[PDB]
Order: C-alpha cells, then structure tokens, then sequence
C-alpha cells in the first residue's frame, strides 16, 4: 500500500536494522556448518577393502548404491527428522497452484 | 531420541506461524484490514489507525527478531561445543573425563 | 507490620515456582558423589566403583 | 542507493523487490436499479416523537448519499464508523433510517456509549454504532406559541434500555412500594411528559429533527450499493479489484472451491480474504497476490568492475520477466555457468559460488 | 379449549447444537470463536404432548424426531394475548409466516399492525434441529435436517433468516396440529475444526472440563 | 477490570509469547539443576570407619 | 566469598521489584489507577487511556522477558561450565592448566 | 474496586484519608460514615495447571 | 507447589515422569509420588 509506505518510511531505520541482524544470523549459520564440518584439509576416500582388523564399518560407511552417498545409520538420522520445510525453488510455483 | 534437531525445526515453524497470525490483531484500530481501512475512513482518519497497525506490527516484528537473536546465540554456543568435540573426540584419543 | 515487597509482587501476579530439585535431595547427590570419589578415586565415573 | 554509499564492497547485497505492477482496474457492483427513499426520510412533514421512533428499512436500490445536503439544512454530518465522503463508494447490506425529534442539549446523549435520559429510556445505541447522525435545527416547524405539546419522552423506567429497543408500553409508573394499581398519584408518576417548545426558549431546548443512519456493513450478500458503476471481469492477469467496496489488487483465478450457498467471502489465516463470489454473475473466483521475490545483486568491488549479476530468489527461470542460470536458491542472471569447480568466492545457494573470472566476467559454478 | 396436554423428562444433550457462527468460508483452519452455543453434554428437556408457557432464556435449541406437518410453528413474546408484540411463525403448506403483529390465538390451531413476512416455508428416522436467538434487535435461525434420539454424530447447522424485529422476548411456546427436544444457549467459547470442504466436523466446547480448557 | 482485558484481547497473542518464553527459562533452569549434579547413577554411602 | 550467587539473587529481586514499581506510572495518561479512570471518565475516553496504560506495561513487561531471556543464557553457559568441572575434575584428575 | 475489607492496626493521622503501596494502589481506607480504618486485599486467586 | 486434585499419592519412589515442584512427580489412574 502506497499510503502505509509513505507512513513507514518516516519511522527511520528499524526496517533497515532487521534486516540486517537477520542476515547475520544467516550468514553465521553458514559460519557455524562450515567450522563443525569443514576441518579437514583434503577428502580421503576409502579403500575399496571392507576388511579392517575385523571391524564391521559397512553401517557407517557411504553406500554407493543410493543416489545420495549416506550411510544407512545417516538415512536413519534423516528419515527420524521431519522436515518442515523441503522445498526452495518454485515455491511461488507450488502456491500459484489451486490447492 | 534426536529431542534437539526436531525442537530446532519446531522452534523455527512456531516463531514463523506466531509472526502470521500477528497480521490478524487490530492493535486498537478500526479493523485489521488495510484495503478495508482505506476503503472506510477518510484520509486524515484513516492516518491514525494505519499509524497504530504500523506500529503493531513492527513492535511484532522486532519481538521476532530479538528471540531469533537470542536463538542463534544458544545455537552457536553448540555449535562451538560441536566443533570442540570433532576435534578433540574424531581427531584424536581424550582424556578428558566424560 | 505494613506491606511488603513479596505480597505486592504476589499480589500483582509475578510468582516464583519452586526448584524441582530441593536441598535435602542436592546435598544428597554431593555425598553421593564425595563418598563415590574418597571410596574409589575415579572407577566410579568410569564404570562400576 | 541501499547502502548508502558510493563504494560497493565484493559480494552478494540484497536490494529490493520486483513486483509485477496491476494493468487493469476492475470495479465489480450488483445490477440493481431502484432509487433509494431518502426524500422520503428527509423530507416529512411531522417526525414521530422519540419514545415511537420510526425506523424504516431501505434495501435493494442504488444509494447516493449526496442530496441529503439538498433535502435537509443540516450543517454536517456525525458519521462514526465511516467518513461521509466515501459514503459513495462501499456498498452496505443493510441500512436503516431512524427518525425522531428531541431538543437541542441531549443530542449528545444520542452517540454510542453516551449515557442520560434519552440515551438510557428513550433511544439506546449500541456501544459498535457503524453509522451517521444527522440532526438539524426545526424551530420553524416542531415549535408553537401556545406550546408544542404533541411530542413526549420517557422519564421513569424499572430498567435501562437495551441498544436498538422500542418502549412503547404506556403503563404507570410505581416509584413508592404500596402497588399503584393502575392509578396515578403520589409515588405513580406518569412516565411520558412533553416537550415544551416555544421560539422564544434559547437554543438548547429548540426543537431539533434526527435522523440516525445505521449502516448494516456486513459480509453478508449487500444489496444497498453507490452509484459506481461496474466493469467486466478479467481473469488470469494481475488487476486492481474493487468487489462490492473491497479494495485490493491480485490476480483473479477461477477456482472450484465448495462455498455454502449463504457463504460470500472466504478468509485467511492472517485474516485476509483469498476467495470472492462474483456478485452479478454467481461465479467462486480465487485471489493470489501478483507475482514477486526477492532482488540480490552480485558484484566484485568497484575497484575492480562494474558489472554485476541479479538472482531472483524463488523465482522459475520461465516466469523470471517483470547468460541464465537455474539455481535451488533463484534465477541467475548475468553470471555464466562454469562446469569446472574452484574454491567459494561470493556464495549464491545450494553450494553455488561466484566470482569474477576469466575478457574478464562473472562466473558462477 | 385446551385439549394439547404434556410431560416433561430429562436428557442429555451430547455434541448436538453447533452452528456456523458466520457465513465466512473457512478451510482447513481451527477457529476459536465466542459466542451463544449450546453447552455440551448439558441437560436438555424432552416434552411428550397429547400446557405451560416455556421461558427463552437467551436462545433456544429446538429439535424433534417426529413425521413431517405436525409442528405448525412457533410463538414468541412476554405476553401472547393479542396487546403486545408477538412473534407469530407459522410454517405450514408453501409459505411460512412470520409476523410480528399480534392476534389472539388458542394454544391449538383449527384443523394494530400490519407487518406481514413471508418465505419459504421450513420444511422439507430423521431429525430436524433448530436453534433459535435474539442479538441486538435481531431475530436469527439456524437449522439442519438429517437422517438418522440424539445421535452421537456430529452435524452442522446453517443460518435461514434474519428478522430485525427489535422487540424484548421472554416467553415462546410451539404450535400443534407428539414430543420434542428444547435446550437452551449459553456465551461460550468454542473451537471449531474445519475440514477441506469447509464444513464444521469436530468442536471442542472450552469451559467443560480441564482436558478441553488445555485443548 | 473487563474493558482492560478486552482491549489486552484485541492486541493479539504477546502474553502468550512472554508466558512460554518465562515456562522455557524455567525449564531450561530444573534441566541445569539436573544437568550439573545428577551425574552418579548410584547413591553410594560412606563406611563406618 | 559468596558474592556471584548473592549477586543472582539480588538481580532477580530486583528485576521485580522494577517491574512491580513501574506499575505507578502515569505512561502519559491522566492517572496510573484503572478503577480511578473507569469511574472518572466515559467508555469513549477511557478506552485511550487504558490502550495507553496496556502499552506502556506491555512494553515493560517485555523488557522484563528479554532482560530474564539473556541473563537465562549467561547462567545456562555457567552451568555448563560448573557441569564440565565435576565432570573432569571430581570424577577424575585433570591434567588441563589452572 | 474488588477486595476483602480487613479491621485493621495502621495509624493513620487525622488528616489523613487514604493509603497506598508501592504501585500506587490504594490498600487502605477510611469510612466515610464511621470513621474506621480498613485494610483491603485482592480476592483469592492462583495459577492453575493440568 | 500447591493442591493436587485428582491424583492419588503412593508410597513408593519412582524415576520422574511428569514433574510437579519440591521432589514430586506424577504418572500414569494417574499417582504421584
Ligand atoms: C559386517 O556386518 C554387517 C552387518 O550388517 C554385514 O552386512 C557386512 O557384510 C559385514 N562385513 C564383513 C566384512 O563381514
Ligand atoms: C419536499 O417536498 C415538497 C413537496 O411539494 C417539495 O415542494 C420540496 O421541493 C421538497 N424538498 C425540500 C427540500 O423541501
Ligand atoms: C444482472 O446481471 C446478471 C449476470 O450478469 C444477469 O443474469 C441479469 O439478467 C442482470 N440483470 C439485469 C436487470 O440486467
Ligand atoms: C519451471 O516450471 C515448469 C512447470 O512445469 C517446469 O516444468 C520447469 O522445469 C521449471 N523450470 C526449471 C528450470 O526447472
Ligand atoms: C437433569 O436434571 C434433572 C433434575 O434437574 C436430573 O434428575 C437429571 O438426572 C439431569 N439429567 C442430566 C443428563 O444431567
Ligand atoms: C469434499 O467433497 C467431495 C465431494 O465428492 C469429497 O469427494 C471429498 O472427500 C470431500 N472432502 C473431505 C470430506 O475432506
């Protein structure tokens, strides 16, 4: 509306400032995933022996069957967790939908 | 089991569903619709009841993002605690008690 | 002897809940653990004492 | 110009928002015909006295609300709930003519939530009173020399009235506690009197003519309209609706949605309205808001270029209009898509980062 | 002649008496409304007829089990003696009327003012539930036909008619040509459930017990 | 008062807001209770000598 | 010796009895008593001047909840703290500096 | 207002009418009519779980 | 913390399922103890 945001712009900055705290909690949540995950240096892929010392790491190593390389202990994780929200692109496709 | 990552998302949904369904209270004006406020009363009416959901709203607003602040504090709180634990516990042998 | 500062407060609505956890049960688990540590060093946080 | 600065620093800046702007205006009102009866209301001989206010109906004609100025002197109106120069406009439901005369320092008294004899015996509002009073002066007319003796008021009553209630029951009243049996005397007040109105009393007991407009704005089926008049109906195209005095802009979509016959606007969860019913022809139309997203530029330092690319945040590549690349996070425009991977320099999305490249360009991968 | 005579009895009320409380279409949403509803699991009344005036009491709930064309309609007011304004509803043959234009009346029918209102009339192992209230000078009724005692289902029903009639009432009293259900309303607060259609299915009546005062 | 309370209706749902963020703190507050003394599973005792 | 334990009390004594004593003020309205303007002036009136009075104790009983909400983070990072020394230090020797 | 009227100890001055607490709200009176002094209390009330 | 009505008192000493204040917990007839 023309008139509220004629109204709103004599209110200052706070519109602004919102703005910009919620893009910093944004941009630190990609902060915090890179400094969790991100400590090693190179990607060490496995051998394809399955053979260590007698260890079973079948249920924690990546399945290669799947399209998404997770282990079966991962997919559990996953699939434990409903998601709220799962898709991104073409969400103003999905609700200009009739529904 | 996973208590945390399920109350994250419901955190997240529940602050989003409140912040909605502030849209609906008048705020002590004359309705809650802006179209129907400025299809109703005048303008010099109408400046005043626009100026009471104005500032309704951005009080709602700035609510939302103080416990998102507050919110992403604990977060990162944990994930430091998560990034301490990957490196002391995966990269090597502690001997930190528990 | 007048009003006082906790009568207006619970007067006016502002309460305060008790801790789940009282006194008696506190200093027990800190003799628990003080009796756990002097009997057994630290076998017990380990595993059995 | 978002900013504030002459200097842009590298990297990703949210902007603004692309909205896509209504082409046409669409003013929808009911085919009705009639003339509403203010002449009638207005222009009378002799109005009923306040404790017998007449109150009459009108329904199903166009109403303009601009010659009352011409068929009564009454300086201005005292409109509540609306504003009497967009009275022309909205369309009502249901609207009733309340009329009566009193004198001229109790008018206060009939106002919503206004207290007093009148207000509390005679003629009661409701606290939500969405209408107009209108009440003029009528010295000439309601006034005599010997004393206008015709009009009377309520004085004594065993309860206060409730809004919107006629008390027309003439009984006598029992101020003391012996019974009065019907029969007036001490402690048995008669609770009507008249007004005694004479041209040479002063202008707080001059008789003055109301008449009180109350406006019954619903989201019921309106029948009472202005005199705007309506258009055709476009659909599938972002327009500026105006449907039976609700404003709004959207596009308009035919929609299969199972009203209840007596149902005509649908709600939202933020208490907005997302479906309407087509008051001349019954067709259920839905209401989407025109299309939009989010605007981030991607810019090195201008130190460095001056050439930035745009992503659409949400926004299919096939409906991004008001080289390209499909991203989860938008549409990106201006930045070409390499297939090799390097490190992340401005990050976009779902593990998409760009940078200025090899002449030199922005590379997105 | 006072021929119609009855007997009275108690039952419960159930789920029964939940109506649309506005003509606003509302789809897969809980709403938490207030207003005059019928309180659950109340006591409502059973009369059995072959005759005393009923008091109103802010709204009535009205239902009936019976055949079809044996309630000729209803009678509302303070005094009902053709002096001061009585509610006349009369549904019978191919128009129902209603006025508010009083006119002396036995309590069984055969076989001033002028204000003549006429509609349809409100007609149709089944059963026919009506609620009946007076808000500021308003007269509104709400009813459903369903088939089929008071079922433990749960049904909806829907607005007919406004009557801006303005008049205070007290009193009411049914016409004849066997027996019926009369509840009576309370303000409460209610939170409706609504479906994908946009019918009321399920209602939680608030001030019943703590387990709904949490829901 | 009433008017008060219908105009605190009309304002919307803060109080809900601050009563489930006080009922959080609380419990955040019993879970840290727990959190820093119940470590030992066993109630262990000291000797008589 | 006792002074950070004396100093949580003294804190939350003393929020409310800040949030009892900002009941008396007047939040630009004629007075701070609902009663007194109930009985003073008319619905019309005293429905501005108790909208004033709910703002003003609304925004400090906001301020009360955000001042509880951080100082809940600080005590909650404290517990931690204490919870991680009895966890290496009472059930085990640390070998960890000062 | 709404309270529990108590027969009560306070000394009140003779120029005195009324007292109050810390939020300014009247807790003590004098009658008009009697000439008696009067503490009062909110009701009874508390929270309620389930 | 307060009056507990409609849950019966046990004598027995149970893990804590639904917490009420001061070392009293209930659980499912519904007991606390
Ligand atoms: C280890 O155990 C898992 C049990 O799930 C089995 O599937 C896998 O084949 C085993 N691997 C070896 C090398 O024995
Ligand atoms: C009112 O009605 C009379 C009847 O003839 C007419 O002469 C007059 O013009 C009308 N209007 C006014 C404003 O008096
Ligand atoms: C009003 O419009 C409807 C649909 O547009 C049409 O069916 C009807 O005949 C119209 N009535 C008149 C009087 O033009
Ligand atoms: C855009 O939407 C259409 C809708 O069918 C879809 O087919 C298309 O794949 C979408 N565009 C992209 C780039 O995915
Ligand atoms: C209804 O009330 C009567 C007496 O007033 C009582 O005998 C009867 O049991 C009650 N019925 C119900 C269902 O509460
Ligand atoms: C709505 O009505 C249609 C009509 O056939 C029905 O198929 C559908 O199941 C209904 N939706 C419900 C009951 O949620």
């Amino acid at each position: 509306s023309t008139e509220c945001s004629n109204l709103l712009l004599q209110y200052g900055s706070f519109c602004t400032q919102l703005k910009r705290a919620l893009t910093g909690i944004a941009v630190e949540q990609d902060k915090n995933t890179q400094e969790v995950f991100a400590q090693v240096k190179q990607i060490y892929k496995t051998p394809p022996i399955k053979y260590f010392g007698g260890f079973n790491f079948s249920q924690i190593l990546p399945d290669p069957s799947k399209p998404s390389k997770r282990s079966f202990i991962e997919d559990l994780l996953f699939n434990k967790v409903t998601l709220a929200d799962a898709g991104f692109i073409k969400q103003y496709g999905d609700c200009l939908g009739d529904i | 089991a996973l208590g945390k990552l399920q109350d994250v998302v419901n955190h997240n949904a529940q602050a989003l569903n409140t912040l909605v369904k502030q849209l609906s209270s008048k705020f002590g004006a004359i309705s809650s619709v802006l179209n129907d406020i400025l299809s109703r009363l005048d303008k010099v009416e109408a400046e005043v009841q626009i100026d009471r959901l104005i500032t309704g709203r951005l009080q709602s607003l700035q609510t939302y993002v103080t416990q998102q602040l507050i919110r992403a504090a604990e977060i990162r709180a944990s994930a430091n605690l998560a990034a301490t634990k990957m490196s002391e516990c995966v990269l090597g042998q502690s001997k930190r008690v528990d | 002897a007048a009003r006082d500062l906790i009568c207006a407060q619970k007067f006016n609505g502002l309460t305060v809940l008790p801790p789940l956890l009282t006194d008696e049960m506190i200093a027990q688990y800190t003799s628990a653990l003080l009796a756990g540590t002097i009997t057994s060093g630290w076998t017990f946080g380990a595993g059995a004492a | 110009c978002t900013l504030k600065s002459f200097t842009v620093e590298k990297g990703i800046y949210q902007t603004s928002n692309f909205r896509v702007q209504p082409t046409e205006s669409i003013v929808r009102f009911p085919n009705i015909t009639n003339l509403c009866p203010f002449d009638e209301v207005f222009n009378a001989t002799r109005f009923a006295s306040v404790y017998a206010w007449n109150r009459k109906r009108i329904s199903n004609c166009v109403a303009d609300y601009s010659v009352l100025y011409n068929f009564a002197p009454f300086f201005a109106f005292k409109c509540y709930g609306v504003s009497p120069t967009k009275l022309n406009d909205l369309c009502f439901t249901n609207v009733y003519a309340d009329s009566f005369v009193i004198r001229g320092n109790e008018v206060s008294q009939i106002a919503p939530g206004q207290t007093g004899n009148i207000a509390d015996y005679n003629y009661k509002l409701p606290d939500d009173f969405t209408g107009c009073v209108i009440a003029w002066n009528s010295n000439k007319l309601d006034s005599k020399v010997g004393g206008n003796y015709n009009y009377l008021y309520r004085l004594f009553r065993k309860s206060n009235l409730k809004p919107f209630e006629r008390d027309i029951s003439t009984e006598i009243y029992q101020a003391g506690n012996k019974p009065c049996n019907g029969v007036a005397g001490f402690n048995c007040y008669f609770p009507l009197r008249s007004y005694g109105f004479r041209p040479t009393y002063g202008v707080g007991h001059q008789p003055y003519r109301v008449v009180v407009l109350s406006f019954e704005l619903l989201h019921a089926p309106a029948t009472v309209c202005g005199p705007k008049k309506s258009t055709n109906l476009v659909k599938n195209k972002c327009v500026n609706f105006n449907f039976n005095g609700l404003t709004g802009t959207g596009v308009l979509t035919e929609s299969n949605k199972k009203f209840l016959p007596f149902q005509q606007f649908g709600r939202d969860i933020a208490d907005t309205t997302d479906a309407v019913r087509d008051p001349q022809t019954l067709e259920i139309l839905d209401i989407t808001p025109c299309s939009f997203g989010g605007v981030s530029v991607i810019t090195p330092g201008t130190n460095t270029s001056n050439q930035v690319a745009v992503l659409y945040q949400g926004v299919n590549c096939t409906e991004v209009p008001v080289n390209v690349f499909q991203t989860r996070a938008g549409c990106l425009i201006g930045a070409e898509y390499v297939n090799n991977s390097y490190e992340c320099d401005i990050p976009i999305g779902a593990g998409i980062c760009a940078s200025y490249q090899t002449s030199q360009s922005i590379i997105a991968y | 002649v006072n021929l119609i005579t009855r007997t009275q009895s108690y039952t419960n009320s159930f789920t029964r008496g939940v109506y649309y409380p506005d003509k606003v279409f509302r789809s897969s949403v809980l709403h938490s409304t207030q207003d005059l509803f019928l309180p659950f699991f109340s006591n409502v009344t059973w009369f059995h007829a072959i005759n005393p005036v009923l008091p109103f009491n802010d709204g009535v709930y009205f239902a009936s089990t019976e055949k079809s064309n044996i309630i000729r309609g209803w009678i509302f007011g303070t005094t009902l003696d053709s002096k001061t304004q009585s509610l006349l509803i009369v549904n019978n043959a191919t128009n129902v009327v209603i006025k508010v234009c009083e006119f002396q009346f036995c309590n069984d029918p055969f076989l001033n003012c002028t204000f003549e209102y006429v509609s349809q009339p409100f007609l149709m192992k089944n059963l026919r539930e009506f609620v009946f209230k007076n808000i500021d000078g308003y007269f509104k009724i709400y009813s459903k036909h369903t088939p089929i005692d008071l079922p433990q289902g749960f049904s909806a029903l829907e607005p007919l008619v406004d009557l801006p009639i303005g008049i205070n009432i007290t009193r009411f009293q049914t016409l004849l040509a066997a027996a019926y259900y009369v509840g009576y309303l309370q303000p409460r607060t209610f939170l409706l459930k609504y479906n994908e259609n946009g019918t009321i299915t399920d209602a939680v009546d608030c001030a019943l017990d703590p387990l709904s005062e949490t829901k």
